[PDB]
């Protein structure tokens, strides 16, 4: 084989403590069953949790299972604990290339929240340093896919927003956004009209917050 | 779960086989067990035989000309299988019912025993102008559609699945070895002293050997240097009782032991394959058509001494040397060696699949 | 002869 | 014990060069294979090399199989990886991986990895730019304050809130890299409206890899 | 000694040759025997006889034709050494060709037995045993040339010693000890190894016809290359040893003169053509010699 795909089909699967997921993965061709899967959490190197598509490494939990149908295959988990956040990939090594998979974020799910969204103006120093920057802050939304819309005098920004997401909450286990729209040294007064148009579907309508030069 | 199958040419004949590497726990080998898939539309009153053959191939002190190597036959077992005139009732793998069952009606079990007292499956390293199939011990499961054995066996109407027969290391560890040698040189008492030992009786493939020698000279000659070899031995009863000697791993050292002085020191071997791809008739392991396999594993005898058939005998030994310089009446390079050899066993541990998972480019 | 025994 | 450590991992200039050593501890290499995967942050796992050391293969990657080299030092026990020629598609987190040699190719040892930046941006010091708390705009009855840290090179800075004396939900959001290869992130925190013009909000920053330190201190306007 | 000038360029020019491409081969033949990069049975010993060969010819190469070269083959008058370095010279060459005529026949025996009556060979000839016999033969090589360090000197062979006009190696001794010496050598050198040699190469390949590189085809110009290089050099040592003191003249002068120069021709040729043999020959050894000298089966589940 030239060069094998593995395909993770959950991108990103929600579960809550004692629940089952199942984690597939299909691989481009026929690698046997040359199939290994590791876990990894964040901030520290994968950890191997099966082999041989079945085989349970040494000293792994019995909850993790695998199996090999066709040129698909299946990591199982039964009753999983709340150490069992972290990304899951499958490797194939029955050729040189060894492919790993794009990889399963396996998060805890909980009940639906309403996003906060706030808009803090740049500041008078960071002004007269020829930059500007308006952020928009989305806190405690639980599903993610949040987008941000600013609508600089009733145009549509797109390109230039760069946005991060912190990990999920130790405590409250939910989200929390910041986008930041960096502007150039006369963007800032040649345009007076700033919002932030926020299109999440945990919450029924979509809240924009707007905001204008001189307002506190 | 998984089975190995491979039809005929033409497509009417499959074996299925359950393993391709089958063990020998000396007492017993696994028996070789497997279904053939017929059409007996298509045999038009014909039978199907299964043949199992273990051959061996050298030549009878290789030369320039390769005269005895050609072929030689340890081993050949025969089964009829489509028709079931011996109404063999011998009882059938899980395998072979699950095959069975699987495959409908037209599926006819075979099965082997193989005896003990058989070569495993050891293949020579060809040289760089040897042309051909590669000399050692080789299986072979083969199954084909004939009137009569005595038949020409057709190509098209023929599968031909090779197999392995290995062995793995004993659980139980053998005795730590430990050799000694006392040599009284001419002219000269209080003789030279070594006791090289190894600290392991069963080594594993990649693994380190460690030599602990220990050397006392309580004579009046100088040890000039100190060799220590890891060497490969190859029986090879095939025309002559002929053994063979290969070394493997080297460590020459430059250590000297003044006169009337001691001398301890452990050193450190580990044979492998990147350096010694290049000496021929070095014992591989058997292989399936042309993958890398190891240096060959130790041959475990049954019962230390059963019958002595034909076969590769693979075994290693560590050898310890100490050259004693001598001037004089000679030129400073007359050198007096005191040798010894440390036997030890190279066997792969007991695993829980089949070996092959190696990546292949 | 004068070979000096070659 | 088993263990792979790994070191000669940092900051390069795109086209520079680094060895990773792998200290290999608890095996050897012969019985073993010792393997390279990297991860881009945020990406997933990509091998790179792989050496043998019984058979004599060294394998490589098909995006760095003439530039990265693998080697191994038998007697430390250490295998190498000689990098050349990085480009920016290099950032990576590099692990060794160690896998049986015989009967085995499944990573089941690795190490902790280094962060291999390549990057031709300077170390610099960040300016912290504070977010004023918009009274007005803010529907919740607990107001967001926070701090902009612009423009910083090197590895994430450290932020708090009056030396750790606010714990009311501060949320540091991951370092981003802007389009001119210096890092940015945020830190806002939810604050009850009863001490706005009382309670003092100073946020401290600490950058001792770019030896920095600038504070700001905000206030509802 | 009147002799063609270009013919004397023509012959010293190659044997310069010969004596290159002889010393090439039998170093490169040594240096390849001695890596054993290959595994080596417990009984077997060709390697043995093909190296001691390898250096007697290397030794008679580099000790016979340069002092050949000058008090023979271009100035006869006059002596490169006295008494000492003359007779000492014949004892040399004299038993760089009883080893190597040993060695070859050694070889051929060997060979005999390994390939006709392997028993013998496998429980008798060992290592040791090879090594032992091959220092006897080494050793015995030096006392069958033991006459030619008495019977050899210095004589003027003129009317007085006072002049330049003659003085080099020649027998001083009786007439009856010279014929005794030659008729020995020409025994133990021409007669009885070539004889052995002839024999034995014709009995395996009589042998090896049975089953029916050359593979028999060599062991028919094994021999034939003895006989051919061989006679005609011993033959000169019975041309002028037990001829009578008659039928002289310079044109038999010129003859014996190019006589001797063709036989010594031929026996370093000889002496030279046997790594080119071992090349030939084996496969395996020509490799390292030249290198430093020049349906699928598918799978499913029940
Ligand atoms: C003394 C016996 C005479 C003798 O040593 O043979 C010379 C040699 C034979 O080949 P080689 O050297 O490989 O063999 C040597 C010796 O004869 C034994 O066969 C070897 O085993 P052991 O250790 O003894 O058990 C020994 O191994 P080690 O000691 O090196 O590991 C060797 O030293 O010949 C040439 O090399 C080519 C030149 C022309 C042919
Ligand atoms: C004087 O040379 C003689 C005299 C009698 C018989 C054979 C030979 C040479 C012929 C070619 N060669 C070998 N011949 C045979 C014969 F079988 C044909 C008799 N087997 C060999 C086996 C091994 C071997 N080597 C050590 C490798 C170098 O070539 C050489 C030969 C060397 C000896």
């Amino acid at each position: 084989a030239s060069d094998i795909q593995m395909t993770q089909s959950p991108s990103s699967l929600s579960a809550s403590v004692g629940d089952r997921v199942t984690i597939t993965c299909r691989a481009s061709q026929s690698v046997s069953s040359a199939v290994a899967w590791y876990q990894q959490k964040p901030g520290k190197a994968p950890k191997l949790l099966i082999y041989s598509a079945s085989s349970l490494y040494s000293g792994v939990p019995s909850r993790f299972s695998g199996s090999r149908s066709g040129t698909d295959f299946t990591l199982t988990i039964s009753s999983l604990q709340p150490e069992d956040f972290a990304t899951y990939y499958c490797q194939q090594y029955k050729y040189v290339p060894v492919t790993f998979g794009q990889g399963t974020k396996v998060e805890i799910k909980r009940t639906v929240a309403a996003p906060s969204v706030f808009i803090f103006p740049p500041s008078d120093s960071q002004l007269k340093s020829g930059t500007a920057s308006v952020v928009c802050l989305l806190n405690n939304f639980y599903p993610r896919e949040a987008k941000v819309q600013w609508k600089v005098d009733n145009a549509l920004q797109s390109g230039n927003s760069q946005e991060s997401v912190t990990e999920q909450d130790s405590k409250d286990s939910t989200y929390s956004l910041s986008s930041t729209l960096t502007l150039s040294k006369a963007d800032y007064e040649k345009h007076k009209v700033y919002a932030c148009e926020v299109t999440h579907q945990g919450l029924s309508s979509p809240v924009t917050k707007s905001f204008n030069r001189g307002e506190c | 779960t998984r089975v190995f199958k491979k039809a005929s040419p033409n497509g009417k004949l499959t074996v299925y086989l359950g393993k391709r590497d089958f063990v020998d726990h000396i007492d017993l080998v696994d028996p070789v067990d497997g279904v053939v898939l017929v059409d007996p539309e298509y045999l038009k009153e014909r039978r199907v035989y299964v043949t199992l053959t273990c051959a061996f191939r050298y030549g009878r002190e290789d030369l320039d000309v390769l005269g005895l190597t050609f072929r030689k036959d340890l081993f050949v077992a025969n089964v009829q299988s489509f028709p079931p005139a011996p109404e063999d009732k011998k009882p059938l793998t899980r395998l072979q019912e699950r095959l069975i069952k699987k495959l409908g009606e037209h599926a006819y079990p075979f099965t082997f025993e193989i005896p003990p007292n058989l070569p495993c499956s050891v293949t020579l390293q060809p040289g760089p102008e040897d042309t051909g199939k590669a000399c050692g011990v080789d299986y072979e499961v083969k199954a084909f559609c004939a009137e009569n054995l005595e038949e020409k066996i057709h190509k098209r109407n023929s599968v031909r699945l090779v197999i392995r027969k290995v062995q793995y290391a004993p659980e139980r560890p053998g005795p730590q070895p430990t050799a000694e040698t006392t040599r009284q040189f001419l002219m000269s008492d209080k003789p030279l002293h070594l006791e090289a030992s190894l600290d392991k009786e069963i080594y594993y493939h990649g693994e380190p050997i460690s030599v602990n020698v220990h050397v006392t000279n309580n004579t009046n000659k100088t040890v000039k240097k100190i060799k220590i070899s890891v060497r490969q031995y190859a029986d090879i009863c095939l025309f002559n009782t002929a053994q063979y000697k290969c070394p493997v791993a080297m460590e020459e050292a430059d250590d000297t032991v003044a006169p009337s002085s001691t001398f301890c020191k452990v050193y450190t071997l580990t044979p492998f394959l990147a350096n010694n791809r290049e000496k021929r008739g070095l014992a591989l392991d058997g292989k399936l058509k042309h993958e890398d396999t190891n240096l060959a594993s130790s041959t475990l005898l049954r019962e230390g001494a059963n019958r002595e058939i034909l076969g590769i005998i693979v075994s290693y030994k560590v050898k310890v040397k100490l050259v004693v310089s001598r001037g004089g009446l000679l030129g400073d390079l007359a050198s007096s060696d005191v040798a010894v050899e440390l036997p030890f066993t190279l066997m792969h541990p007991k695993p829980k699949e089949e070996p092959p998972h190696r990546e292949v480019p | 002869r004068r070979p000096y025994i070659l | 014990e088993v263990q792979l450590v790994e070191s000669g991992g940092g900051l390069v200039q795109p086209g520079g060069s680094l060895r990773l050593s792998c200290a290999a501890s608890g095996f050897n290499v012969y019985s073993s294979s010792i393997h390279w995967v990297r991860q881009a942050p945020g990406k997933g796992l990509e091998w790179v090399a792989s050496i043998s050391s019984y058979y004599g293969y060294t394998y490589y990657a098909d995006s760095v199989k003439g530039r990265f080299t693998i080697s191994a030092d038998t007697s430390k026990n250490t295998a190498y990886l000689q990098m050349n020629s990085l480009r920016a598609e290099d950032t990576a987190v590099y692990y060794c991986a160690r896998s049986r040699q015989f009967w085995y190719s499944g990573l089941d040892y690795w190490g902790q990895g280094t962060l291999v930046t390549v990057s031709s941006a300077s170390t610099k010091g960040p300016s912290v730019f504070p977010l004023a708390p918009s009274s007005k705009s803010t529907s919740g009855g607990t107001a967001a304050l926070g701090c902009l840290v612009k423009d910083y090179f090197p590895e994430p800075v450290t932020v708090s809130w009056n030396s750790g004396a606010l714990t009311s939900g501060v949320h540091t959001f991951p370092a981003v890299l802007q389009s001119s290869g210096l890092y940015s992130l945020s830190s806002v925190v939810t604050v009850p409206s009863s001490s706005l013009g009382t309670q003092t909000y100073i946020c401290n920053v600490n950058h001792k890899p770019s030896n920095t330190k600038v504070d700001k201190k905000v206030e509802p306007k | 000694v009147n002799t063609d000038i270009y013919s004397k360029v023509l012959v010293t020019a190659v044997y310069l040759a010969l004596f290159v491409v002889g010393t090439v081969g039998n170093t490169v033949t040594a240096f390849t025997l001695a890596r054993k990069k290959s595994l080596q049975s417990l009984q077997s010993t060709v390697h043995y006889h093909l190296g001691s060969l390898a250096l007697s010819d290397l030794l008679t190469l580099l000790l016979a034709m340069p002092v050949e070269l000058y008090n023979f083959i271009w100035v006869h008058h006059p002596w490169a050494f006295g008494d000492a370095g003359c007779r000492g010279y014949y004892f040399l060459r004299d038993a760089c060709t009883y080893a190597t005529a040993l060695n070859v026949a050694s070889l051929s025996v060997e060979r005999y037995l390994a390939l006709c009556h392997p028993f013998k060979a496998k429980t008798l000839m060992s290592r040791s045993r090879t090594k032992k016999f091959i220092s006897a033969i080494w050793l015995a090589s030096a006392l069958l040339a033991v006459p030619m360090l008495f019977t050899m000197g210095e004589q003027n062979r003129s009317a007085d010693g006072q002049h330049a006009g003659g003085l080099v190696c020649t027998p001083t001794i009786h007439t009856a000890t010279v014929k005794v010496v030659i008729q020995v050598n020409t025994f133990m050198s021409f007669i009885f190894p070539m004889v052995v040699i002839s024999v034995l190469n014709t009995i395996i390949a009589n042998k090896l016809t049975v089953m029916v590189r050359h593979g028999v085809r060599v062991l028919r110009a094994v021999v034939i290359a003895f006989v051919v290089c061989w006679l005609p050099y011993h033959v000169r040592r019975l041309m002028f040893c037990y001829i009578s003191d008659e039928q002289w003249t310079p044109f038999l002068y010129d003859f014996y003169h190019y006589f001797y120069m063709v036989t010594n021709a031929l026996f370093y040729v000889s002496s030279t053509i046997n790594p080119i043999l071992y090349n030939l020959v084996s496969a395996n050894f020509r490799h390292i010699f030249i290198a430093t000298l020049a349906n699928h089966t598918l799978s499913s589940n029940a």
